[PDB]
């Protein structure tokens, strides 16, 4: 009685399946991140003492505005800032969302989340990861032309390793989706397990790993923002 | 005898090579990327938080290949491909 | 229930371990930001007083 | 079931996301970017203003 | 021949790769960064208080790791995902 | 007993066996460049940007190997050559 | 066949892999921390009282992964779990 | 039990024998050159062009060996020797 | 079939892989500690007594974990865990 | 069961056994002498040429290692020694 | 089936794993040692002969390990406990 | 079935077990040992005469055992202990 995946509120429409649980746990988190953004709207000043959300929005725009700068200049690609900071928060709001105490018995002996983290789905780190692909993958047509961008990426520095290199992009996406899969799926294996103890012996491993999962979350996006920030200097060099 | 018998049995094993591998990965990378930052804390003092930065991306690296195969392993054993 | 009851209980311990050891660095750290900023805009309005001055001890002299 | 199969939540999760990339581009970023700017701009101002002081009023006694 | 019979000979297996690669890990690991530590300490004595930060940080990495494979090994071992 | 079932265990098993070489090379191959690249910027703090472009090159390859051995993990559990 | 011989001989199988990790482990560890305990001590005479503090910090780190083996190996083979 | 299932499950297991070897010897060598390769990068800022020289061509020679691995996988997966 | 055969082949592969692992690591463990040993005999000579002290108990630690799998091994062989 | 195929399955389990234990070693030992190769030309670049004769030595005591593994593996899949 | 054939391949192969495993130790192990005697007689040629002493002392304890593990492998295939 | 089949099986498992663990070591040896003499050259040229003897002696430890595995392989595969 573990009951790996098994969505819930899952739907069809248009012939198509959709996750309920993680729709909701994604717009959750986008309500979260849009509240932010609209309360430093109305309360961003640089004539006075900032706040606290100021604070924290303009620290996350200097990390990835000066991994851009030592990465490829912030002239060339301006837009990779912004694609940042979205990809930064969103995961992190995300991931963090689950420390909140919403596991319960669901009338089965088995444990049910009310919210799970939308990374422990496949859906939402492909993408992710395809629109962090398609974003770079363009900005480098862009830079150097139709044909000039596929024969730069397939010669790499040696031509000679011309097939790993061509193994190296298609490894770009998945390895930024299966990762940060990976480390919050888990997660969601791990609590469920804690769950099999009875709650006066629950109560231990359950604060240990949430912890551990908040830092675990911090990492995933950092890591995620920065590997963008970075295929994107790639895609974009001359 | 029963066929999913044998196929859960291989699943199983499976499964712990894919988490034994990943967990000795994971660990030595971990390892040696601390040995780094431990190293280079002690030798300039306070370049405490500038190393801090690719530490965590190496972690970020290492991690990586244990976690993913972590979800791999909860497939083999979790929903087995090829199960009868 | 009673995993209700386990992890409420792990979320309590979370929620304490944070407020003890976490929030107050952070919180120290977001109010020297702040502190910082309003020196710099208290050695601005400074300067522009200074400036003004010079002008003023200009047109004595 | 296998949980490694994308399903059609794909798309949506994708459409949430880029409406808090809209959000994130037109009302986070750019004031940010702006602010920022700012305070370095009134940096440079603040030590302008001290040379130019300076420089004034040993002006003064010179001239 | 019982096919639950097979599938715990399989699940104990299993656990055993997990505890195997488990212990390398972590024991590698562990040495690779108090190999750090020691060096440090030596080089830089007044920097124990600053190096036991990273230490900590590297271990706590690495510990994870292993405590992780354990929950996984308790699963297969006591709760065998697919018994019959 | 069902060919198909012994066939799935050992793809299975082969899979599993795989992913753990892939992991431990993939972990240990990283953790060795994240070392040399926390060396490098503690030593030399102007050197990150440009330490970067040699450190994932280094990435490029290590991750390469990884992948292709998951890709024909694929293949071996989903795709199983040689299944009657 | 008895069901309990299966069960014995995977219990058995996954003790051995789990000394053999945690051997592995313990001693590649206790091996790592003692060369940065030596060079430190020919470095520096004065050192060594100093160096043992960390040292015993991480061979009790290393032996510690090493000795939860061991007890999990004498859980499988003297009270093997799902022994029917 | 058609003796071809037997055969066709060894092959897979040594097929994924053959690719975690490989695995581990390509990140591993691959993860050293490349420490190498960003040390020297780090100490010499001009000698990066100088270094790609060595550098690959001990990846030719790390690699090589895992994709002549990987050739010998296939003929162990797909035209399996000895199957009946 | 007898129940002890497929116990005994069981016992005989976990203690395989007993020694196996503790030679792994008490081979390489003492490489190791042996290394710091040379190379500080190597830059101070008149150190060569003062060395030992520290060498042995990296040492006597390595070995300890080779020799008690050793006792396991024969625990394994020759007095079998539940054996009938 | 035919016994040829049981035999064969084992010859193909032991090759891929000889052909991870060879790949592992070439692609360590050629990344760790690349590793002294690159390292060595970034000291000094006029070494180069001197250098390449140690290497070529080094390399060869690894690659014949492997190579010799190969062939070896021939014998164990194209001609199984007592294939009956 | 005979049981005695069962205990032969369980012997068989646990006399190669334990020849794996010392033939692993004791390659790294004198490799390390070697390399350390090498870097030593390099460094101050002077102290050539001194350094064998605690060459041969490292080396004395890898081998010796090494050769234990030859002494068991004859007791598992020579003088196999358990046989019926 | 045929008692020959299954000796012959464990022996093929067996040999191949102890070839792959003499290749790793071998490799990772020679590696380490070519590593040393590399270096060693590097910073000195006269020393390239010197640093063969020792070297060569690492290489005689590091090969000897790998040849003895070949030697026992044979025994395991040409001279199958316990066929019968």
């Amino acid at each position: 009685a573990i009951h790996v995946g098994h969505h819930t509120l899952v739907f069809e429409l248009f012939g198509m399946t959709f996750n309920g649980d993680t729709i909701l746990a994604t717009a959750v988190t986008a309500v979260i991140v849009i509240a932010l953004a609209f309360y430093l709207r109305a309360k961003v000043t640089s004539t006075g003492v900032p706040s606290g959300v100021q604070l924290f929005w303009e620290a996350l725009t200097i990390q990835m505005r000066q991994q851009i700068e030592g990465s490829i200049g912030m002239k060339i690609a301006p837009f990779v800032l912004p694609l940042s900071v979205t990809i930064f928060v969103f995961i992190l709001i995300s991931n963090w969302l689950a420390v909140l105490p919403l596991q319960y018995g669901g009338a089965d002996g088995a444990a049910a989340e009310l919210y799970k983290a939308p990374a422990s789905d496949i859906n939402f780190v492909l993408a992710l990861a395809l629109f962090v692909f398609v974003c770079y993958h363009a900005a480098g047509i862009w830079r150097r032309g139709i044909v000039g961008h596929p024969i730069k990426v397939v010669k790499g520095h040696v031509a000679f390793l011309a097939p790993i290199n061509i193994v190296e992009e298609l490894a770009k996406p998945i390895s930024l989706a299966l990762r940060l899969f990976g480390n919050i799926f888990a997660g969601g294996i791990l609590v469920a397990l804690i769950a099999m103890f009875p709650w006066y012996i629950q109560w231990f491993p359950n604060a240990v790993w949430k912890t551990f999962d908040l830092f675990v979350g911090l990492i995933q996006a950092f890591i995620f923002s920065l590997l963008t920030i970075l295929y994107f200097s790639q895609s974009m060099e001359l | 005898l029963d066929p999913n018998a044998i196929i859960t049995a291989g699943a199983l094993i499976g499964g712990g090579l894919i988490m034994g591998g990943g967990a000795i990965g994971a660990g030595i990378g971990d390892g040696i990327a601390g040995n780094a930052l431990i190293s280079g804390i002690a030798r300039q003092p306070e370049a405490q938080g500038r190393l801090f930065t690719p530490f965590f991306i190496t972690v970020g690296l290492v991690e990586a290949a244990y976690f993913i195969n972590l979800a791999f392993m909860a497939l083999f054993v979790f929903a087995t491909p090829g199960l009868q | 229930m009673s995993i209700f009851i386990g992890q409420l209980i792990g979320f309590a311990v979370i929620a304490f371990i944070i407020v003890k050891w976490v929030v107050p660095p952070v919180r120290t750290l977001m109010r020297n930001q702040q502190e910082a900023v309003r020196a710099a805009l208290a050695e601005s309005a400074e300067a522009a007083k200074k400036l003004a001055d010079a002008d003023a001890m200009h047109a004595k002299a | 079931s296998n949980f490694l199969i994308p399903n059609g939540t794909f798309f949506a999760v994708l459409i949430i996301f880029l409406i808090v990339l809209g959000v994130i581009s037109k009302w986070v970023v750019p004031p940010i970017s702006k602010v920022l700017a700012e305070r370095e701009a009134m940096l440079a101002k603040t030590a302008a203003d001290n040379r130019k002081s300076a420089e004034q009023v040993a002006a003064a006694q010179a001239d």
